[PDB]
RNA sequence: UGCAUGGCCGUUCUUAGUUGGUGGAGUGAUUUGUCUGCUUAAUUGCGAUAACGAACGAGACCUUAACCUACUAAAUAGUGGUGCUAGCAUUUGCUGGUUAUCCACUUCUUAGAGGGACUAUCGGUUUCAAGCCGAUGGAAGUUUGAGGCAAUAACAGGUCUGUGAUGCCCUUAGACGUUCUGGGCCGCACGCGCGCUACACUGACGGAGCCAGCGAGUCUAACCUUGGCCGAGAGGUCUUGGUAAUCUUGUGAAACUCCGUCGUGCUGGGGAUAGAGCAUUGUAAUUAUUGCUCUUCAACGAGGAAUUCCUAGUAAGCGCAAGUCAUCAGC
């Protein structure tokens, strides 16, 4: 592949990652479809990384978090609860092993599969709670794409958190269970019973 | 679940059977579908990959991925 | 004597400076190679500078980069950008300007925004919390 | 013997800014008057002593804090030159809430 | 008519008001925090920030 | 069945706490056919809906 | 006695509020100006307009934090060759000692002058006004981020236990003055508030890796302490640097990072209660000051009705210095 020798050595397989993108040098950007039209705005494939760790500025502006890679948005769902706040470094290396297992059981790009997962996942309709001096009632309304995608990945990073806790099963594990089975679109994953669950009562309430 | 706590030739045999079949094989597949310690768990991934039966994909020190040798 | 450069760069109270030379091809950290960066993950991000561009232009220039101050992850960045920028300062004096060009395009295009320091700096703790924003609890009854 | 060029440390400390300012700037410019071999005023990071106290004097109100502060702000020059020289230059440079001293550089 | 005074609160008083209570030690300033605020200006603490 | 449909204008936020706001949108597939919608979370001019019923509308602010 | 007071501070309010000149309205107290609307963080502005033009407050300002291969210089900051010297390797090398053996620079570091940002420039959307929103440059485009200062006023807010600030009253030799000894402020059926540690596998434990910033520090006083030696540890001990960008200190901080060890069980999670011993500070440690060693190993399996803080280097996790300090941090 023409490796360039230099006095210091870098080893071939990082040779052969710089000249294409991918993540983790393993999986690639390329050939990553957003099946639903209406989330590939807000879903960020088109720039590839190297490592789900950006500094990026993504919240200083209203939408300027569309444009944070998704993986990276993923990785940062999954460092909540107190305990795990800022330990992005284990985030990462979870998300890392998370891609290697879910690579090793469907055979598939699995930044596909985690695209198809929060597509999957994403509610369509849900219920606001709308009062008139005293009384409540839940009113059906639709759902914006950015809500849909955040939605998908607190529901997917929860259902993974609270499958791993007190059980032999680690984080990585739980969350690759979990993205497969909502990639599937599978009733056993926490992530589509809830948007499942949301969708019914907002058609219950219309 | 009841998990092995000593090895036991029935549960020797079973792991070099099974294991192999198993596209994705870590501790917590060998604990959950063979009824085995954790730590039994940690010492047959090790002597599987040594005699070659598995392939390491990913080593690090809290969790080791393997898969069946191909 | 050989052409030099001492190009710097920072995140938070990082200070990477790097000194480049007319060289072999050594991209150095304190006084180690570049596999020498235990952050595992963060190998790939002090990697970037000479990933993507192109491997030809290193070949013949000698980065070593002296890094004090900050923490783990400010280290990792700090060191990036101040071989990203060291380059470009070499390019800058004795390599043509369309070329040089070609360097910041391939890197600022890829949203990288290296750009110099992330300006985002601490604001201070003010009393009558353990933050900034955060508030000590209030009673009320 | 006056003519024997010694190695001088001039420091100047003060509070106020522009007067030491002022001095350090025209020690600079009466060594060069006399062509004195001078290294010129090194800045030396200014020393913030702060206090903090509660406003209150009492145990009452809301717990606000004051923070005062005083800034210590020092300078030395490096001079070479004969004793008689020297007590000029710093005779003429006294301003007050400028403190002067100087220390004959004895490896 | 005297005891140990070495040490502790009843050693170290206020330069100016003779109270224990409340004393700034900070810089050999031993002058209570009511009174500092009093003559923090005349001695040269002004405020910035 | 799902219909697609187009914001092309926002109109303002509704409901009593501000969290709703109401969108004039185009279908894909019919551009000549409009409807007022209510979305709950953030939304742009050219954003894409999914309508789990086409012929509803939320009714207008006054 | 704060309900006799001063000063100070808290609150209303850090909200946006307050006032007069000339004119108009009204016999007058007074009123309009100081407003339907849109806008702004803002009585900020546009605009409407019997008002016009102004002032205080807001803003500006001041301190601080982010840019400036541009200046100004520096061993008490730092770099690059050289003097020098050690190892790996032959290819000059690569990696380090020797802080003034030395020379030259000032990028990094320091702080002194100045510059830089004004929503710049462009595209939308509105009384095509104030503005707002998008996009591109830029160090930075949320008042650029954070404070400081903060009007007219008020309150029977708190403080007479900060004061040789103070009225009056009480007390004044068996004192309610002062000082010494000992005790108490900590005393425990219980109700409430701020917190620390937890409930584990994103974790505990063991080895290894190994990175900050703000600080402070003794001359006639015992201050911060390096290095060596003794000790399981706490500490002890012999010397030395430092009145401090120099020495302590690169405060090799913690989380975290790697490779190991455990395996879902109140478990190796959790470390309360309790016993024995050995140090340290001090005139004095008993009602354990505190630290260290072994042992003891409780509740707690994510917390009812309620309810607090919070919009970017922010929340939250994480430790460090300072204050107090002889000694003692869950503040
Ligand atoms: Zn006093």
């Amino acid at each position: 592949f023409t490796p360039v020798v230099l006095a210091t050595p870098i080893p071939e397989e990082v040779q052969q990652a710089q000249t294409e993108i991918k993540l983790f040098n393993k999986w690639s950007f390329e050939e990553v479809e957003v099946k639903d039209a209406s989330l590939v705005d807000y879903v960020q494939v088109r720039q590839p990384i190297f490592v789900a760790h950006t500094a990026g500025r993504y919240a200083n502006k209203r939408f300027r978090k569309a444009q944070c890679p998704i993986i990276e948005r993923l990785t940062n769902s999954l460092m909540m609860n107190g305990r795990n706040n800022g330990k992005k470094l284990k985030a990462v290396r979870i998300i890392k092993h998370t891609l290697d297992i879910i690579n090793v059981l469907t055979d598939q790009n699995p930044i596909q599969v985690v695209v198809d997962a929060i597509t999957n996942t994403g509610p369509r309709e849900d219920t606001t709670r709308v009062g008139g001096g005293g009384a409540a009632r839940r009113q059906a309304v639709d759902v914006s794409p950015l809500r849909r995608v955040n939605q998908a990945i607190a529901l997917l990073t929860i259902g993974a958190r609270e499958a791993a806790f007190r059980n032999i099963k680690t984080i990585a594990e739980t969350l690759a269970e979990e993205l497969i089975n909502a990639a599937k679109g599978s009733s056993t994953s926490y992530a589509i019973k809830k948007k499942d669950e949301l969708e019914r009562v907002a058609k219950s309430n219309r | 679940a009841q998990h092995a706590v000593i090895l036991d030739q029935e549960k020797y045999d079973r792991i070099l059977k099974e294991v192999p079949t198993y596209r994705y094989v870590s501790v917590s597949v060998l604990v959950d579908r063979l009824k085995i310690g954790g730590s039994l768990a940690r010492i047959a991934l090790r002597h599987l990959e040594k005699e070659g039966i598995i392939k390491p994909i990913s080593k690090h020190s809290k969790q080791a991925i393997y898969t069946r040798a191909t | 004597a050989v052409p030099s450069v001492q190009t710097f760069g920072k995140k938070k109270s990082a200070t990477a400076v790097a000194h480049v030379k007319a060289g072999k091809g050594l991209i150095k950290v304190n006084g180690s190679p570049i596999t020498l960066v235990e952050p595992e993950i963060l190998r790939f991000k002090v990697y970037e500078p000479l990933l993507l561009v192109g491997l030809d232009k290193f070949s013949n220039i000698d980065i070593r980069v002296r890094v004090t101050g900050g923490g783990h992850v400010s280290q990792v960045y700090a060191i990036r950008q101040a071989i990203a920028k060291g380059l470009v300062a070499y390019h800058q004096k004795y390599v043509d300007e369309q070329s040089k060009n070609e360097l910041k395009k391939a890197f600022t295009s890829y949203d990288r925004t290296l750009l110099i320091a992330d300006s985002r700096r601490p604001e201070p703790k003010k009393f009558g919390g353990k933050g900034a924003r955060s508030r000590f609890q209030k009673s009320y009854r | 013997q006056q003519q024997q060029i010694i190695k001088i440390r001039i420091t100047l400390t003060s509070t106020k800014v522009k007067q030491l300012e002022n001095v350090s700037s025209n020690i600079v410019k009466n060594a060069e008057q006399h062509n004195l071999v001078k290294k010129g005023p090194v800045r030396l990071p200014t020393k913030v002593l702060k206090i903090s106290t509660r406003k209150t004097p009492n145990g009452e109100g809301s717990k606000t804090w004051e923070t005062y502060e005083m800034r210590i702000h020092k300078r030395y020059i490096d001079l070479e030159a004969p004793v008689q020289i020297v007590k000029r230059i710093t005779q003429i440079t006294i301003e007050p809430g400028v403190d002067v001293e100087v220390v004959v550089a004895s490896n | 008519f005297s005891h140990p005074r070495r040490y502790g609160k009843g050693s170290r008083q206020c330069r100016v008001c003779s109270s224990h209570t409340g004393l700034i030690r900070k810089y050999g300033l031993n002058i209570c925090r009511q009174c500092f605020r009093e003559k923090a200006n005349d001695i040269g603490f002004n405020k910035f920030r | 069945p799902v219909t697609l449909a187009k914001v092309i204008k926002v109109l303002g936020r509704t409901g009593s706490r501000g969290g709703v706001t109401q969108v004039r949108v185009e279908f894909l597939e019919d551009t000549s056919r409009t409807i007022v919608r209510n979305v709950k979370g953030p939304v742009r001019e050219n954003d894409i809906l999914v309508l789990m019923e086409s012929e509803r509308e939320a009714r207008r602010l006054r």
